[PDB]
């Protein structure tokens, strides 16, 4: 009836743009055969599943279209804004022309603009935050950016059942949604209609249109998270050929159309209708005069010191941790084997000692700074906090691997807090990922074995209550070398009080807070912003070894190893010095040398690697 | 076409036009909200080649340019809302008519009748435009909700709407209309429904108690929840204090309906909703009293006399009640530039055997502190917590109930059988003291949240009254960062002196047969005036102590962090504040350093 | 299709008969049912290569056998009787409900007279349950094996004992199950399975499948590269092969050639002699290592890991002396209790890696005295006593 469900005009006209598609489709320029057409037949060949749509060339279509007339109907404005249609309607406009929906046997992709095409100039991909996503664009076709958990194992979803009457013949054609259904039965076979008998039906499942979808949950990006709340997550559909391609822990540009499904809470929590909503994947995407900004700091030198005084200022002393966090932060420059295999690569810092430093303050600091670092405490974060669950994910299906800390923090730093406390499981697991690059959980539904990058730092109090110089060490150290020998840089951070310097430091504090700048007369720390720049283009060195710093390096490692050796019996210790001690050290001089930006690999950046060895212990002796 | 127009409407509307052409303010301020949103419009398309329609309304225009449209809207903005919303959605549109919303208004004022609190409302309140205050609990977890219904018909082509009236669409309620989901045209071709057309909007429920500093002498609280949708969605977290323009709707039938008590399922829509700020009383201090602190202010000896007006019924403890005393002070806040904020308040700790009082003490906290919850041992749920609450409360909006911590943000949180308490509660205890926050990320809402509350703390000798003797660890019973968190550390002990006893029972018996009262008023005053900021002078007393704390305590006892010298500096700031003095004094100075002492020894 | 052939093949005999005039006394054997068990039937890719596209189709697969479910019974026939009088009359399931007569046969009535259900009267296929770790080999990577599980039938049952290397084929399948136990709901996300045709009663049958010769042993069952064969014989012929392969094994490790000769002839290691019976020595080697740490000792390890088809990685204390065989777990997938070979029977075949082996729990290694010396494994534990070989 009119006046009930009324009709309302829109500048949307869909007869004439069906036609304009029919236009572009596989009659098209750009790209002897037309780039839709020979796809087309290499589809219709057999050959191709799914079909990605780009609406750059159909930006090219129209420019083609606008000049070069008539003056055509804007898709690309249409498309975004709606394109939930556009699916379903321009596959109805290919399956006429190939060399229903029932059979079709192919998929349809599009992948959206930025771009260049953008700047043709001419939004559909903006890569977003959650945060930034509003409710208000639902149906909108978004890009965004985040980072994967969940992701899910794919499961054959089904569309539309069919039935068969038998009797009446023709066939049953139930569509589906959501978890569960109940069969049809009787007949609903026109036939079967009015019929004093209707046939009975039971389903064919060669009939009917199942599909894998496949699942995910994205997160926050964290750097975009405004300064309080906490990172957001969505849930995101994907079905068909997109399905299989996501991992956790990855960080990934989608570009799917949003839309909502019906859901609500508590049914006493719900005024309606809300929609609770979802997301559906389309496509998924995983140095000049900036160098001036890196300029400002490299023209200054001393960035190894200055930079390393650059980093959390806030607290007063122990420049050579800040200096080792420095090249923490670097890393540099791993390897691989030939084979081959490879060699980490990053390095795994300790910090010893207790309580104060607020030792912590400092893993705050750097988890803060350094993009893809995560800060977390023994229990704290759970194993499976760490490890992944394989967990369902929502619009797209199913089961999804949503992995932690670890996984969420690979390629950079992980922050370890509590150290002491975080038992066990997690010291094998952690113990393992030593190996870089490798989790691996073989539990249950879970066959996989993932790779993480992330960098280690180690925050830990030495056995109650403190460091008891009558404990050796080792012993006033609750550890296992096994873990130790992994730990390239463990600085032991103990605490003998000094009339002189505590007023030193008194005096930072009472600057600051007296003032919130305390570096003064002068110092001018590096705005962490710009440091991470100019860490970004030192990270891209790559630097190579002299054969003399080779040398001297090997002369030194045996005078380490021996000297280490020639300790013999505790006290003291560590030993012994193992060659995990010289490839780390040779890690670590080729981190110094990236500061230089290097590639010559300085032999004075070695001496250096020593120095800064031969000083994170021996403190012991104060 | 509807149900056509009415003059009714027709001359509400007209009659909202010289207003709001006079005051014309907003004419423009409408094409600014365009003007915005053009121009992000070029930033999108251009460069790599948003803000929302309401618009505020000043109440005391009208009661000049019309005082029965004033009164109208108040009393029935039922009928003069809609209209209105009409005529601005009406002069937007003419604003800048070309390229191609509700455009809703905030009703300033300029309150009220008409001005109530949650504690007093209805039912003649009932359906009117209200404003209310108070605090935020139990907030909610926005869900997205739809709007008006699209659909595509073939082989008819054409289109379809529809349209959802929530039981909070409008504010005052109507004959409700079940649309449910159009489909299945008729005649009977289907209906291809499409998104993208069909508009939405997000949806947010919370609720509002009534003011607790306002709140009466004791009694239970009553509160109110209110939904707010996209734009008003999200503004604040719970446990902030704001103040909420909205009407009063009664809506849901009340069980006449089904034939087979309570009723009327009632509530506020949106609308202004102003977050306000509060400190962190009430009082009245006339001329006189805050005379009597200044003149007293300059007594040399006050403090002392101060630290003795708490403890009518304690003998002793004068170390621990001046204690107190700086801790309703808390040497004021820093929030450094750019950079985190220095805890100024600090947290306290007693330990000793029972019959200390240590129960009885925390009471006479309660009283004058000027707010703030007490918990117990265990305790919880959540204490300071949101919970979360599950689910939504109302509107499929999921609520966050704020809890202990966050009500008590701004005031004086005490612990009972705080060794009772789960560690499980600690380890969130280790962030709200020191990070002096809360964050929950639970399901859900993903927010930090700040209770900036003051802590005390009273909690058994590990096992029976061997805290005497034992081990300064050990002794302990609750390692340890709360040890190092609670500001101050107070041991108690029970044992006997005979002299000391007559001392005590002379003081009991009398008890069977300075003025308070004036006390938390001297509290308030202090409080908001005025910070000592700080000074030099003391600057190196300070160092040297707490050189000499780590330097002789580390073999004496332990621990001394820099945490000891934070704990300095409030303790100064405060002993100024006491003090009144605008600045930092050497002598405070002393006095902090004495009570440290005695804190170690 | 096969049930057409199963028609047009009772036919054939029939027609055949009839030539012969007088056949086998009489006509009863015509009447009885033959059935195809086609095999050899396509180069199926495993398991977890297949699409959706092919829900049902006849595929090939391979690999040891590890769990199996005892019979579960299946009326085809469902068994009823009634209140009154009473009639004993029974619906066939067919379709995978059974929907049961409300009322009534005999009387009939009527009479909405209780129609039981003599679950002791119902019919039983078993049709067995065969928990199946599938190699396809020819492994992409970076998959780990599949798990997999087939339903047999008929006959087929029981003829598999476990951990059997065997050939079957049998049609794709794939089913929904109810997730909530008490609601009506199904889980859409169907669950695949396989319906298992032939196995290579074929049981009965055995080498008179060999008989046409087999398939001239699959063509040698894809044998080197003959040039690559004698590019073998002819490294044979390299006089330092036996130092030049103990380089060729550890490339990344240096020195401590002696250890990769042993170790190479842990690859090599023995010959296995059953006497007439038992004898049973194997090849087997076990071989320790120990020194200063970091020696990459572990390395090695990973190392043979990587070479080794069959062999796994654990750690001291990872461990005790369960894990290693024998969870019977909870199946719970059936809500079943399923025994779970620990690590060790799994590892039977190729070698073994064992981390912090002076670490291992006291409990832990008891296992080993009984694998070193037996080579085999008695589990008399639980519900199954059994001495089993790893």
């Amino acid at each position: 009836m009119s006046a009930a469900l009324p009709s309302i005009q829109l500048p949307v006209d869909y007869n004439n743009l069906f036609n304009e598609i029919t236009d572009f489709l596989v009659t098209f320029k750009q790209d002897k055969g037309p780039k839709y057409m020979a796809m087309l037949q290499k589809v219709a060949n057999r050959e191709l599943n799914s079909v990605i749509i780009d609406l750059d060339d159909i930006l090219q279509y129209q420019n083609e279209k606008f000049l070069q007339g008539t003056q055509a109907d804007d898709l690309v404005s249409a498309i975004q804004q709606n394109a939930n249609h556009f699916t379903e309607l321009f596959c109805r406009a290919i399956d006429n022309n190939m060399p229903p929906n029932l059979t079709r046997r192919y998929f349809l992709y599009f992948k959206p603009l930025s771009q260049n095409c953008a700047r043709r100039y001419r939004i559909s991909s903006k890569p977003l935050s959650v945060r930034q996503i509003k409710g208000d664009f639902l149906g909108q076709l978004i890009t965004v950016r985040g980072i994967i958990t969940r992701v899910s194992d794919v499961k054959p979803a089904v569309e539309v059942i069919a039935y068969t009457c038998d009797q009446c013949g023709y066939e049953v054609f139930q569509e589906v949604n959501s978890r569960t259904f109940t069969p049809l039965s009787e007949c609903t076979s026109e036939e079967c209609s009015q019929n004093q008998t209707k046939g009975q039906l039971f389903m064919s499942t060669r009939a009917s249109k199942f599909s894998a979808f496949q699942e995910c949950k994205i997160q926050e990006l964290s750097q975009q998270v405004p300064v309080g709340h906490i990172p957001r997550s969505l849930n995101i559909h994907v079905n068909g050929t997109l399905v299989r391609s996501l991992s956790p822990g990855d960080i990934v540009d989608v570009t799917g159309i949003f839309l909502p499904a019906p859901y609500t809470g508590f049914k006493a929590l719900k005024a309606g209708l809300l929609t609770e909503t979802y997301l559906e994947a389309q496509f998924v995407r995983q140095t000049s005069d900036v160098e001036e900004r890196v300029m400002e700091l490299i023209t200054s030198g001393d960035v190894y010191n200055r930079l390393a005084k650059s980093i959390a200022p806030e607290i007063y002393g122990n420049l050579d941790v800040k200096k080792a966090l420095l090249l923490l932060l670097v890393g540099g420059v791993d390897k691989r084997v030939g084979d081959g295999m490879k060699i980490r690569g990053d390095i795994n810092v300790c910090l010893m000692g207790d309580p104060g430093v607020a030792k912590s303050q400092l893993l705050k600091a750097i988890c803060k700074i350094s993009p893809r670092g995560v800060y977390t405490t023994g229990k704290g974060s759970s194993g499976v906090g760490l490890t992944a669950a394989v967990m369902k994910d929502p619009v797209t299906d199913e089961m999804i691997l949503e992995g932690g800390a670890l996984v969420l923090a690979d390629n950079g730093i992980c922050c370890i807090d509590e150290f002491d406390k975080m038992d066990e499981s997690d010291r094998t697991a952690i113990h393992e990922v030593m190996e870089q690059q490798t989790i691996s959980i073989s539990k249950a539904g879970i066959n996989t074995t993932l790779n993480a990058r992330t960098s280690i730092l180690a925050a830990a109090n030495p056995l109650y209550g403190r460091y008891n110089p009558r404990l050796s060490p080792l012993d006033n150290i609750n550890l296992p070398a096994a873990l130790l020998s992994r730990f390239d840089i463990l600085f032991l951070m103990l605490d003998i009080p000094s009339r002189d310097d505590d007023e030193k430091l008194a005096e930072h504090v009472t600057y600051v807070h007296m003032h919130n700048k305390q570096p003064d007369l002068d110092f001018t720390p590096v705005e962490p912003s710009k440091m991470r720049e100019y860490i970004a283009y030192a990270k891209t060195k790559r630097p190579v070894m002299s054969e003399a710093v080779n040398d001297y390096v090997v002369q030194a490692y045996i005078r380490l190893r021996q000297d280490s050796k020639r300790e013999m019996d505790s006290k003291f210790s560590f030993g012994q010095a193992t060659p995990r001690t010289l490839l780390g050290i040779i890690r670590l001089s080729q981190a110094l040398a990236k500061l230089r930006l290097a590639d010559m690999v300085d032999i004075d950046d070695v001496e250096e690697a020593l120095r800064l060895v031969r000083v994170s212990k021996e403190s012991l002796y104060q | 076409t509807f149900f056509a127009p009415d003059a009714v409407f027709g001359d509400r509307v007209r009659r909202f036009q010289e207003f709001l052409d006079t005051f014309t303010s907003y004419r423009d301020s409408v094409r600014s909200i365009q003007v915005y949103n053009s121009n992000n419009a070029a930033n999108y398309n251009d460069d790599q080649d948003i803000l929302p329609h309401r618009i505020i309304i000043s109440l005391d225009d009208l009661r000049e340019f019309d005082r029965s449209f004033w009164s109208g809207i108040l009393v029935e903005p039922a009928y003069f809302i809609p209209p209105a919303e009409k005529a601005l959605t009406d002069l937007a549109d003419s604003m800048d008519d070309v390229p191609h919303h509700p455009w809703k208004l905030s009703f300033k004022g300029s309150f009220g009748a008409h001005a109530l609190s949650p504690r007093t409302l209805t039912a003649q309140h009932l359906n009117k435009l209200v404003s209310v205050e108070g605090i935020v609990t139990k907030t909610s977890l926005v869900r997205p909700k739809l709007i008006r219904s699209v659909h595509y018909a073939a082989k008819t082509g054409r289109f379809h709407y529809r349209d959802y009236t929530d039981a909070t669409t409008t504010l005052t309620t109507r004959i409700p209309t079940p649309a449910i989901y159009p489909t299945e045209d008729t005649e009977g071709n289907k209906l291809t429904t499409e998104y993208g057309y069909s508009t939405f909007i997000d949806h947010q429920r919370i609720t509002v108690q009534e003011m607790p500093e306002m709140a009466p002498a004791g009694q239970l609280p009553r509160s109110i929840d209110v939904i707010l949708d996209d734009d008003l969605v999200d503004k604040t977290k719970p446990g902030d204090r704001v103040n909420v323009v909205g009407v009063f709707k009664s809506l849901g039938a009340g069980g006449m309906n089904q034939s087979n008590l309570i009723g009327f399922k009632t509530l506020i829509l949106g609308n202004t909703v102003y977050p306000l700020h509060a400190r962190s009383a009430r009082q009245m201090l006339t001329d006189f009293d805050i005379r009597n602190i200044n003149k007293l202010s300059k007594k040399k000896d006050i403090f002392d006399i101060l630290s003795q007006s708490l403890a009518p019924s304690i003998y002793g403890h004068d170390h621990i009640k001046k204690a107190i005393l700086l801790m309703l002070m808390g040497g004021v806040e820093k929030n450094l530039e750019n950079g985190s904020h220095l805890r100024g308040d600090i947290n306290i700790l007693m330990v000793g055997d029972p019959s200390t009082a240590k129960s009885q003490l925390l009471r006479f906290v309660l009283n004058t502190a000027s707010l703030a919850i007490a918990t117990t041992g265990r305790g919880s749920s959540g204490v300071g917590l949101t919970a979360a609450v599950t689910t939504d409360r109302e509107t499929g909006e999921r609520r966050l109930e704020a809890g202990a911590m966050v009500l008590a943000d701004r005031g004086v949180v005490c612990i009972d059988e705080f060794d009772k308490m789960t560690d499980v509660d600690r380890v969130a205890i280790h962030e709200v003291m020191e990070q002096q926050t809360v964050t929950i990320a639970k399901a859900g809402i993903h927010t930090t949240l700040n209770a900036r509350c003051s802590v005390i703390a009273a909690a058994n000798p590990v096992f029976g009254q061997y805290d005497v003797n034992r081990d300064p660890h050990q002794n302990i019973a609750l390692p340890d960062s709360l040890l190092s968190r609670f500001d101050l550390l107070f041991v108690v002990t029970d044992d006997i002196n005979e002299i000391r006893d007559r001392s005590i029972s002379e003081h009991v018996l009398r008890t069977h047969r300075v003025t308070i009262p004036f006390l938390r008023k001297y509290v308030q005053y202090a409080k908001e005036r005025v910070i000592p900021q700080l000074t030099q002078e003391a600057i190196n007393v300070i160092v040297k102590n707490y050189t000499d704390l780590r330097n002789d305590d580390n073999t004496k006892k332990s621990p001394i962090t820099a945490r000891t010298l934070e704990t300095l500096i409030r303790l100064a700031t405060a002993h100024a504040k006491v003090r009144l003095s605008k600045t930092v004094n050497k002598v405070d100075a002393k006095v902090a350093a004495n009570l440290l002492r005695f804190a170690l020894l | 299709v096969i049930s057409i052939m199963d028609q047009t093949i009772k036919d054939c005999m029939v027609s055949l008969i009839v030539d012969n005039n007088l056949d086998y006394d009489l006509d009863e054997i015509e009447t009885k049912f033959y059935k195809v068990r086609p095999y050899n039937v396509g180069s199926c890719k495993g398991m977890r290569e297949l699409n959706p596209n092919d829900i049902d189709k006849l595929i090939n697969l391979k690999g040891l056998v590890l769990r199996s479910t005892p019979v579960i019974p299946d009326m085809k026939v469902a068994f009823f009787k009634c209140n009154v009088c009473d009639h004993t009359m029974a619906v066939e399931i067919d379709r995978g409900v059974i929907q049961e007569p409300a009322r009534c046969e005999r009387i009939d009535c009527n009479e909405p007279n209780s129609m039981s259900l003599i679950h002791n009267r119902c019919s039983f296929a078993d049709k067995q349950v065969i928990k199946l770790q599938e190699t396809p080999d020819f492994v992409p990577d970076g998959q780990t094996p599949h798990s997999i599980s087939l339903c047999v039938y008929d006959e087929l049952v029981d003829s598999c004992r476990a951990g059997d290397r065997i050939e079957v084929t049998g049609t794709f399948r794939s089913i929904p199950i109810r997730a909530n136990s008490r609601q009506r709901v199904l889980k859409s996300l169907y669950k695949t399975y396989v319906d298992v045709v032939h196995v290579k009663t074929s049981t009965i049958e055995q080498e008179l499948m060999q008989n046409k010769v087999d398939h001239n042993e699959v063509e040698e069952v894809r044998q080197i590269t003959d040039q690559d064969l004698a590019k073998i014989r002819e490294v044979a012929a390299r006089e330092d092969l036996y130092s030049l392969l103990a380089r060729s094994i550890a490339p990344s490790i240096y020195e401590l050639e002696d250890v990769k000769k042993g170790i190479l002839l842990q690859l090599f290691g023995g010959t296995n002699k059953t006497f007439t019976k038992g004898g049973r020595y194997r090849g087997d080697i076990n071989i320790l290592l120990c020194g200063d740490p970091s020696t990459s000792k572990s390395q090695i390890l990973q190392y043979v890991h990587k070479i080794t088809p069959r062999g796994v990685y654990t750690s001291g204390k990872g461990s005790s002396a369960v894990g290693l065989t024998a969870y019977i777990t909870r199946d719970v997938d059936t809500k079943q209790l399923v025994l779970e070979s620990g690590a060790l029977v799994l590892s039977d075949g190729g070698v073994c890696c064992i981390d912090e082996f002076d670490k291992m729990s006291d409990s832990t290694r008891s296992v080993l005295h009984e694998v070193m010396e037996q080579q085999t494994i008695s589990i008399a534990k639980a519900g199954i006593i059994t001495t089993l070989n790893a």
